[PDB]
RNA sequence: AAAAUUUAAAUUUUUUUUUUUUU
């Protein structure tokens, strides 16, 4: 996750999986701003309650999301979605790196072991 | 010590001009139809300028965009063959030039009806070809063509002229030889009025002449926008008489 | 990086001029009070006009002259803005317009005008001369920088001294500083610039074809004052009543008869402030010499 | 029997119905009864032109029509657009005028027609039906607060071009009539835009239909059967 | 201890401080948190951009490193998680040298840290600890060690040293070292001796400072 | 002689206390410890408050940090559709305000305000890390149309702690002496903004010059004569 | 590039020009050029001037200023310097065309620097100074044409004193009114393009867009010469090429080249 | 002068001195730069002239500009240590470079993706007691090997051969030409200029494919 | 079939009957009136006769 | 040189404060914050030393350890290529 | 004498140091 808008969410592409797991991470350096970046729009986070969408309650900066390509979009970014019960948040550290590692409580929620603190993320089905 | 003769006691200048006289003054309209809808050519003596105007149109970037009015870009091209002695380096970020690039903007922030051209771009292209001194007011008179050359919305004519001072005596329409010889002032004069757009003094001036000095250039400046007008009009007659 | 002001606040000041008021407490044609204070170094000064604060520095060193004028020494003024003095500014934009509007003035105010004898920088012709340097720093803006940097540079030239020199071909003998005294510099004339600040209370046309001159001009725009002004004009003069530069580069249209009537009032202003510098240069050097009297009797 | 026109002229930079013709800065009158419209500004009486153009006095309305300027967009006009950009569900497209027109996402003829209804997946395929620089027939709907206007294709007759060649002209010489598609002997068709944009193509059956499949409205295809006797007749 | 300072002496800027030690006058300015640029943001922590203007000349490479080591020191001073997607531009002005800029940069590096520390207090940004820096030299000929030398003593100095420490618990516990700028010739053995005064002295510096802050700002504070 | 503090001091209170956190203190997300991280004076909330106390540091600033349920004054800077662009302080980040967060909430009804207006609004919802949001009309207004767009007036910038004293404090002597001359309006913005409109611009300049001077001198006891003198400075005429 | 065209054209344009009875969009013969206008001798401060007008309104002016120099301390006796309006110095098409014409006018390749020679010690530094107002083309072969006329419109002041400065080392002297024309044989440049099995001459911008690849062929002295470069116009349609087609174009240039030259060798 | 670098005191000057069919040969190496994804190393030595140069790949990098259907190539020529070729002399070659690879690379495989090519004219001997024209064909070879190392879709091992101030680039084992470069030489020597270029191309491409397939 | 549909009336109050009825019934219904439009991009549309005529002249893509 | 401090959480079976030198490998260069860089001539000499302490504390002994590791890594390279 | 009749206006960032023009 790169930046959180009220409109939308912005990420950069890092790693592509494959079909019949088998992956392909990009070997690029993001510190150049090199890599391909994409955009998740906030209504495209999920389809259940797709109108009254609260974006902060699913994402924070720097976090890992199993997301599906929607389409190409522009040349600048991508059209992207997470709108499934198996998709969404993979992993982040607490308070965006300011704390320890966090585990998805449900498919729908996430906590942290040592802390006793939870946060709302649109977690993936594990 | 100059081995030459600045101004005669018999009233004459280098070509024999009087102190209240002009060079040959020639404009032209629609010099480049295939290039832009603003295209005008100046000869004021050997000051020769190609003047080009682009707009009102879409920007290159949405960053450079306003939702209120137009923008105005000034791009000055001084060639290395503009003078007698060929200049070595290029000028394209020279801090002398950028001043004028600032200058014509604020001179022309206030003729353009900016509000009625929003979200669009006006670009003014300059090509200085042959340089004869009096260089500042040479430009402005070329500008006033080029905006009318597309017929952009405006208030008025705007005239420009450098007028020099040999010791007591004003000199309408100096040249670069005279420019390096004495003190000069250029006036950016608006229409028929007594109000100024441009006023720029580099040289050192005794105070007491200056009111009189300023009182000189208006009659010159009024004869400028005079000669611009009919010269456009005789062009303007040439359209519809052969269009229709 | 954009200053945002309400149009409600825009009308407010514009009303205050329409009832002959301005927010600072000065008159329209009144200038701020100037605090000049020197550091211990020569060519060291802190100059302060209320809110606007500046600092500059004069130095010199040895170099060869150009081929261009092989007679004369070398000199240039740096005026690099730091965004310290206000968050509007880029980190050292030498290509911004207002910077150039600060630049070319002081370029013409000093260099093309020649207050300073560059020929008195010629140590030896074509071999070794002086490279005199003027770094202008801005501290905090309330406008009047180009008038402040007008002053603070010319303040600095009347406080710098250069050390002692002896020539034998290549054997060029720069002496120790404290045995052989530093030597001040030659000023041909003292220029003082004046900012003029312009406000149409009307539309364009009543300035254009409204024959009635109705345009208010004030001195030393404060920060909020400066953000709404319509034309920009600076003149510069001396004590010998000659006009150094004038620059109205566009903006609002403006009557000629105003400008002479403007520039006369400049004269009485700048003269009093000029002499205030002149005493303080003396009086500090008097305080230098009275403390030099408080030194040799002490030592 | 030549290659190039080389004719020479050396020693010179250059070779060198009545109505009111007015200038900017110029007074027209100060009768207060007149109304003040385009090309006109004023101070309470003083009627002041702003362009090089003509006084138009309409019955109490005085206004100044210029002679020089870009194309003026007006509604209901039949012009040609070159695709500038793609927006959110918007497109940008050159008129040749001051600014781009805009073109709504559902403003276009869908393949299969209205039985194809709306879909949010259509914005995932904006580039499918349209992309940059392409030429088409467009119908001027209505405007904005400034004078920038928009387009649509409310017919089969409007749509993306093929089967020929573009040319362009000044907008002035194109005369107005009640009709704009024209069919010429040589089995070919001019599509005169108003704005100054001119497309030629071979006469279609739909063109023939004007005077007596639907899935091909974003194709880059032509009729494959194009004779040179078509092609050389285009150039004439 | 011929040091002295000013707080809150600019106008349009968030944090401002004049630090004046024995010979060098340096003012620092702090503006933040404010709108960051496009190329400058961090999704998590606080972005920092630092400008030092010399007294003489313009910004070159000699300035650049004194900037960049000063970048390293401030980064743990700032509670950087508190201001995501933000920017604080901080700017320092060298006004007085007090040291040969051609030959040295030592005192200024001590000075500017001691300058910028106080303008942040003016700025009132979430910080972590307390700090101090001093210049320390060792004489070539005498082979002795002076805390806070002079430039003529720098001429006969063998090795020039700047120590930056992190002070907590009443500023008393050395929480960490920030910077140790060892320059000139030195060995093992001098170094632990070289800390051992600056172990005391920077605390002795801050012991003055703790007072000064409250004296300047509690009348700016309300009761 | 206070509960003065530095970032990096010993925190005074025992750890086993139920304590609502005030600003100025920071809890570690990494090591769970809690420390004072700003400069100034602590003020301990006294006991009895449900057995739950509260710490807060008096710190000084001018650069306002957007926080919730806070009355600020803003400037309309852009018409991002559905949702305004509004700023609160120059060079800071812009704020987003709904077009619908308004006391006659009506989604078919699009309101009227234009770029460059002054509006009174309260911070509704603002994460530390997210695009912050405000409201004029609120639920915490409780259907109150008490905020709103302003008319012309005049707005002056001060530092924040002063503006708290304008809001939080009746002992603040300012509103007394000002009411003791003329009658007028006042809007208080926690972004250091103070919007005043009088019946007169003349008194508004008198209102202007005092507040510039008083907040500069920051000596509330002295403000009796200092305020009244500017009237004489206006009544110089 | 300059333009953005539509794909449906791009087929038809690539269709019609790759006809075996090949068809231009304006339908010229395959070896034709387009009509132009040629003006000179109008900047009387210069040693020579030039002004040329394209059919699409592409526009340039090349100036001639001279300078006397020692021809021993300097190698390059002839300098080209180019300006395109609307572009940075740093751009590509600027610098390549700039560096090209220097090679085209190397001092003894097609340039007869003996005619430039003033003394046994001195000669004439010349400045090919170029200002392009506008282009819609790969502009280069236009630009040579005005320069050819520019050298045919250039007069130089007359030597008075002698020219052997090894012993006596005289400072050379010129008369103040008497100028002589520079006798010179300047070269010419032609833009080519390859479509399918056809080779058009003077590619217009549409023709320049659709091409598989193109050439630049240096003409001088009534023949083909160097510098010769294969050259891309676009980069969306770049295809390779049979060499006999490359061998075809050379005489295809050459048996129509001097007729263009004689049209301009016409005074 | 330049306030961004250390260029010494100005009045110094560098030091001055005065006077008091053959084989070409290669040494080709890949996979030695970890910043890149494609690297290639080239040694060359021929008869008075020894030359070494580095070709560097960055791709596919993102394009902040806009949409394209396909890829875009960017090529930089930079002076190394000793030999200083002219600035405008450089980019002309960079122009001539891009034309050939636009008949090589499957850009259609790479929408909205960039290609960065850095060429370091690192060190050259010319001990011989159109000086850039003698180094053209080795560039193309040096690029091709690095572009194979990033593994990008390339149609052909295309190469150029040189015959005495003349550069001709081939494909299809020489059965088509993809890039033509000519300086002064003779007149109508073209037919021999076919040959000696072709056989070096016939040499070089075999040297290239040995460098990879044997690894 | 995700299609749009026009329900016509000569009277506002005819629609006001049918609107709140269908608004209770299916909800996702746009109302178009000279007095009040509600929910312009809804799937179902209820509007008076001339509005169709008006948006048949200038060609609403709503159609 | 680099000195780090360790999490109990991060272990995989096959305080705690570790010195690393010969630093490389972006992940290292991101995450090491207290660092040491040293110049030294092989007879125990020292041209400079460079401490940026931004992560861990610094012991007096990691100092001496790095000093012990200084005079090795330098002196080998003095003797490695014998120029 | 009733009855009623009409609208719809556009949102979130890509660039190369300052000489130097004829007493």
């Amino acid at each position: 996750v790169t930046r959180l808008s009220l409109q939308r969410a912005n990420v950069e592409i890092l790693a592509v999986e494959d079909k019949p797991a088998t992956f392909s991470v990009s070997q690029a350096s993001s510190d150049l701003g090199e890599t391909f970046r994409g955009i998740i729009r906030s209504q495209d986070v999920r389809s259940t309650d797709r109108d009254r969408v609260k974006v902060i309650e699913c994402f924070k900066p720097g976090d890992i999301v199993r997301a599906q390509v929607l389409s190409l979009g522009d040349g600048t970014n991508y059209y992207l979605t997470t709108a499934r019960n198996d998709l969404g948040v993979v992993f982040a550290r607490a308070a965006n790196g300011a704390g320890g590692l966090m585990y998805a409580t449900d498919w729908q929620m996430m906590t942290s072991p040592v802390t006793g603190a939870t946060e709302k993320r649109k977690c993936a089905k594990p | 010590m100059s081995r030459l003769e600045i101004y005669s006691p018999e009233g004459l200048r280098l070509d024999g001009r009087r102190w209240n006289e002009l060079r040959r003054f020639e404009s032209s309209i629609n010099t480049h139809p295939h290039a832009a809808d603003g295209s005008s050519y100046m000869e004021q003596g050997n000051n020769k300028i190609i003047t080009l105007v682009k707009g009102p149109k879409e920007p290159r970037l949405k960053s450079q965009m306003d939702t209120s009015k137009a923008l105005l870009n000034v791009s000055v091209n001084i060639t290395k063959f503009s003078k007698f002695e060929r200049s070595k380096s290029s000028h394209k970020n020279e801090r002398r030039v950028l001043e004028i690039q600032t200058s014509l903007v604020r001179m022309f922030e206030k003729n353009v009806m900016l509000n009625i051209y929003p979200r669009t771009v006006i670009d003014i292209e300059i090509h200085v070809l042959e340089q004869d001194g009096g260089i500042m007011g040479s430009l402005i008179n070329g500008i006033t063509l080029a905006l009318i050359d597309a017929g952009i919305s405006m208030f008025d004519y705007i005239s420009g002229i450098s007028v020099g001072l040999y010791d007591t005596t004003p000199l309408l329409d100096t040249n670069s030889l005279e420019e390096n010889a004495m003190s000069t002032v250029t006036l950016g004069v608006v229409g028929k009025s007594e109000k100024l757009s441009l006023l720029l003094v580099e040289d050192k001036i005794p105070l007491d002449r200056l009111e009189n000095v300023l009182a000189i250039g208006i009659a010159g400046a009024h004869r400028v926008r005079d000669l611009m007008d009919e010269e456009l009009r005789k062009h303007a007659q040439k359209r519809v008489s052969n269009a229709s | 990086k954009d200053i945002e002001i309400s149009a409600s606040e825009s009308k407010f000041i514009l009303e205050a001029l329409r009832q002959n008021y301005r927010l600072d407490g000065r008159s329209f044609d009144q200038f701020r009070d100037v605090e000049i204070t020197f550091g211990k170094e020569f060519g060291d000064v802190s100059v302060k006009m209320g809110n606007t604060k500046v600092h500059c520095r004069i130095s010199c060193q040895i170099a060869q002259p150009y081929e261009d004028r092989p007679f004369e020494g070398l000199f240039v003024i740096s005026t690099e803005i730091s965004p310290m003095a206000g968050s509007q500014f880029e980190n050292g934009n030498i290509t911004g317009e207002d910077e150039v509007l600060c630049s070319r003035i002081i370029e013409k105010s000093v260099r093309r005008s020649g207050a300073l004898d560059v020929e008195g920088l010629c140590i030896v012709a074509g071999s070794k001369c002086w490279a005199v340097r003027a770094d202008v720093h801005f501290l905090d803006c309330d406008g009047g920088f180009i008038d402040a940097s007008c002053i603070a540079v010319m303040a600095g030239l009347m406080h710098f001294k250069k050390p002692d020199i002896t020539v034998h071909g290549e054997q060029i003998i720069v002496h120790p500083v404290n045995e052989r005294e530093p030597v001040p510099l030659g000023i041909l004339h003292i220029p003082i610039c004046v900012t003029f600040s312009f406000f149409n209370p009307q539309d364009t046309e009543e300035n254009i074809k409204g024959e009635t001159n109705s345009e208010i001009s004030i001195i030393d725009a404060t920060l909020k004052e400066e953000l709404l002004r319509d034309g920009v004009l600076t003149v510069t003069l001396n004590k010998n009543r000659e006009v150094v530069q004038v620059s109205k580069a566009g903006g609002l249209p403006m009557d000629a008869l105003t400008l002479m009537k403007c520039c006369h009032e400049a004269y009485s202003i700048i003269e009093k402030i000029t002499d205030q510098i002149l005493q303080l240069l003396k009086e500090d050097s008097e305080k230098r010499n009275k403390y030099a009297a408080m030194l040799t009797s002490e030592n | 029997s030549e290659v190039i026109t080389i004719t020479k002229r050396n020693g010179a930079f250059q070779n060198s119905s009545d109505s009111q013709i007015v200038t900017p800065g110029e007074l027209v009158t100060d009768d207060p009864i007149w109304m003040r419209g385009h090309g006109t500004y004023f101070l309470d009486n003083m009627t002041y032109s702003s362009v090089a153009g003509t006084v138009s006095r309409v019955n109490r309305l005085l206004s100044v029509i210029p002679l020089k300027g870009r194309y003026a967009p007006e509604t209901g006009d039949h012009v040609v657009g070159r695709i500038a950009e793609v927006g959110n569900k918007r497109w940008k497209v050159d008129i040749g005028g001051k600014q781009h027109a805009v073109l709504m996402l559902g403003s276009v003829n869908l393949p299969g027609g209205i039985l194809r209804r709306k879909s949010e997946s259509d914005e995932l395929q904006m580039r499918s039906f349209l992309k940059e620089g392409d030429l088409l027939n467009a119908e001027v709907q209505s405007l904005f607060q400034d004078g920038s206007a928009s387009l649509h294709t409310r017919s089969l007759k409007y749509g993306k071009l093929r089967n020929g060649m573009f040319c362009q002209v000044p907008s002035s010489l194109i005369v107005r009539a009640k009709n704009h598609t024209h069919n010429l002997p040589g089995n070919i068709t001019v599509v005169l835009g108003v704005n100054g944009y001119i497309w030629l193509r071979k006469t279609s059956q739909m063109d023939l239909a004007r005077d007596t499949s639907s899935w091909q409205i974003y194709s880059d295809e032509n009729d494959p059967s194009i004779s040179n006797n078509i092609r050389q007749a285009i150039c004439r | 201890m011929s040091v002295q300072a000013e707080i809150g002496i600019l106008d349009h800027v968030d944090g401002s401080s004049e630090f004046v030690s024995q010979d060098t006058k340096v003012i620092c300015s702090v503006t933040g948190p404010i709108e960051p640029k496009a190329r400058q943001e961090l999704p998590t922590q606080l972005a920092l951009e630092i400008i030092v203007r010399p007294a003489k000349g313009v910004a070159t490479t000699r300035e650049k490193v004194l900037e960049d080591k000063l970048r390293a020191v401030l980064t743990p001073l700032i509670t950087r998680h508190c201001y995501p997607r933000q920017l604080c531009q901080i700017t320092c002005q060298i006004l007085e040298s007090g040291e040969d800029e051609a030959e040295f940069s030592l005192r200024e590096l001590s000075c500017c840290i001691n300058a910028a520390f106080l303008a942040l207090v003016d700025a009132g940004i979430a910080l972590n600890s307390m700090c101090a820096s001093i210049p320390i030299a060792i004489i070539k000929d005498t082979s002795d060690i002076i805390v806070d030398p002079t430039a003529e003593q720098l001429k006969i100095s063998l090795s020039v040293h700047t120590l930056a420490l992190e002070f907590v618990n009443g500023g008393k516990v050395v929480k960490n070292v920030l910077l140790l700028d060892s320059n000139g010739d030195f060995n093992e053995d001098q170094l632990f001796s070289l800390l051992e005064l600056g172990e005391q002295k920077c605390q002795e510096l801050v012991t003055n400072i703790r007072r000064i802050i409250q004296d300047n700002i509690s009348p700016r504070l309300v009761v | 002689m206070s509960t003065f503090i530095f970032p990096g001091d010993s925190f005074p209170v025992d750890p086993t206390t139920p304590v609502k956190l005030g600003p100025g203190i920071y809890c570690d997300p990494n090591t769970q410890e809690i420390r004072p991280v700003n400069t100034g004076v602590l003020h301990v909330s006294a006991k009895g408050k449900s057995g739950v106390q509260t710490a807060y540091i008096d710190y000084s600033s001018k650069r306002y940090i957007p926080s919730v349920n806070d009355f600020v004054i803003g400037v309309i800077i852009g018409t991002f559709s559905d949702s305004y662009k509004v700023s609160l302080q120059n060079f800071s980040s812009s704020v987003s305000l709904s077009y619908m967060a308004f006391p006659n909430a009506s989604k078919k009804n699009r309101p009227t305000l234009q770029v460059g207006d002054l509006v009174y609004a309260r911070v509704c919802t603002a994460e530390k890390e997210l695009e912050a949001e405000i409201e004029c009309f609120d639920s915490t207004t409780g259907r109150d149309a008490g905020f709103g767009i302003l008319e012309d007036g005049m707005i002056i910038d001060v530092n924040l702690n002063f503006a708290r004293q304008l809001l939080f404090n009746n002992d603040f002597p300012l509103l007394k002496v000002l009411a003791a001359h003329t009658k007028f309006e006042v809007a208080i913005g926690l972004n250091g903004k103070i919007w005043v409109k009088c019946e007169e611009l003349s008194n508004t300049l008198a209102c202007y010059r005092t507040i510039m001077e008083c907040c500069q001198k920051n000596d509330t006891a002295a403000f009796k004569d200092i305020a009244k003198r500017q009237f004489k400075e206006i009544l110089t005429v | 590039g300059h333009m953005s065209l539509s794909v449906a054209e791009k087929s038809y344009l690539y269709d019609s020009l790759a006809s075996t009875p090949s068809i231009r969009p304006d339908g010229r013969l395959p070896h034709q050029f387009r009509p132009i206008e040629i003006f000179t001798d109008f900047l009387p401060s210069s040693n020579g001037s030039s002004r040329i007008i394209a059919s699409d309104g592409s526009e340039c002016i090349v100036s001639i200023k001279s300078k006397v120099v020692d021809h021993h301390v300097e190698n390059e006796l002839l300098q080209v310097d180019v300006d395109i309006a609307g572009q940075r110095d740093d751009a590509l098409v600027v610098e390549t065309i700039t560096s090209l014409l220097n090679k085209v006018l190397k001092s003894g390749s097609g340039v007869d620097s003996s005619k430039l020679q003033l003394t046994k010690k001195y000669s004439f530094k010349i400045f090919v100074d170029v200002l392009v107002i506008s282009s819609h083309s790969h502009p280069i072969s236009l630009i040579s044409f005005a320069i050819y006329s520019a050298l045919n419109s250039t007069y130089l002041p007359k030597l008075i004193s002698a020219f052997d400065d090894l012993e006596v080392e005289e400072l050379p002297t010129f008369h103040d009114y008497d100028m002589v024309k520079l006798d010179i044989n300047p070269p010419l440049v032609f833009i080519l393009a390859v479509v399918g099995n056809n080779m058009l001459l003077d590619p217009a911008a549409n023709e320049s867009e659709v091409a598989n690849n193109g050439l630049i062929i240096s003409w001088s002295n009534g023949k083909i010469t160097s510098p010769i470069r294969s050259v891309a116009l676009n980069d969306s349609n770049v295809k390779s090429f049979k060499p006999h087609l490359l061998k075809q174009g050379l005489a295809m240039v050459e048996k129509y080249a001097p007729d263009v030259v004689r049209s301009l060798e016409n005074l | 002068q330049d306030r961004r670098r250390l260029l010494g005191p100005a009045a110094a000057k560098p030091m001055a001195f005065s006077n008091t069919e053959s084989e070409q040969e290669l040494s080709l190496h890949t996979g030695f730069i970890e910043n890149c994804n494609g690297s290639a190393l080239v040694e060359a030595r021929s008869l008075g002239h020894q030359t070494s140069l580095i070709s560097a790949v960055y791709g596919p990098r993102s394009i902040r500009g806009s949409f394209t259907s396909q890829g875009t190539i960017s090529i930089q020529l930079k002076n190394g240590l000793l030999e200083k070729y002219n600035t405008n002399e450089l980019k002309e070659v960079s122009s001539f470079l891009m034309g050939i690879f636009n008949s090589v690379v499957n850009l259609s495989r790479y929408p909205k993706s960039g290609i960065d090519i850095f060429v370091y004219l690192t060190y050259d001997k010319d001990l011989t007691n159109s000086q850039i024209s003698s180094l053209i064909p080795h560039c193309i070879t040096s690029i091709t090997l690095a572009l194979a190392d990033a593994g990008i879709e390339l149609v052909d091992m295309a190469g150029a051969g040189e015959a005495n101030g003349t550069v001709v680039s081939f494909i299809k084992n020489g059965e088509e030409i993809v890039g033509f470069w000519k300086d002064d030489g003779d007149d109508e020597d073209l037919l021999e200029c076919l040959d000696r270029c072709k056989e070096q191309y016939n040499r070089y491409r075999d040297l290239m494919i040995s460098c990879l397939m044997n690894q | 079939n995700k299609q749009r549909v026009i329900y016509t009336s000569p009277i506002k109050a005819l629609s006001n009957q049918k609107y709140r009825e269908l608004l209770a019934e299916f909800g996702d219904v746009g109302l178009m009136t000279g007095d009040i439009t509600i929910n312009p991009d809804a799937g179902c549309l209820v509007m008076t006769t001339e509005i169709l005529r008006s948006m048949l002249y200038r060609g609403s893509e709503v159609m | 040189y680099g000195i780090v401090e360790l999490d109990p959480e991060c272990q995989l079976q096959n305080l705690n404060t570790v010195l690393i030198a010969d630093l490389d490998t972006e992940a290292e260069e991101t995450s090491i914050h207290s660092t040491i860089s040293i110049l030294a001539a092989p007879s125990g000499n020292y041209k400079q030393l460079t401490l940026m302490g931004g992560g861990a504390k610094i012991t007096p002994e990691m100092i001496k350890r790095s000093l012990l590791l200084s005079r090795v890594r330098a002196d080998d390279l003095s003797t490695r290529f014998n120029i």
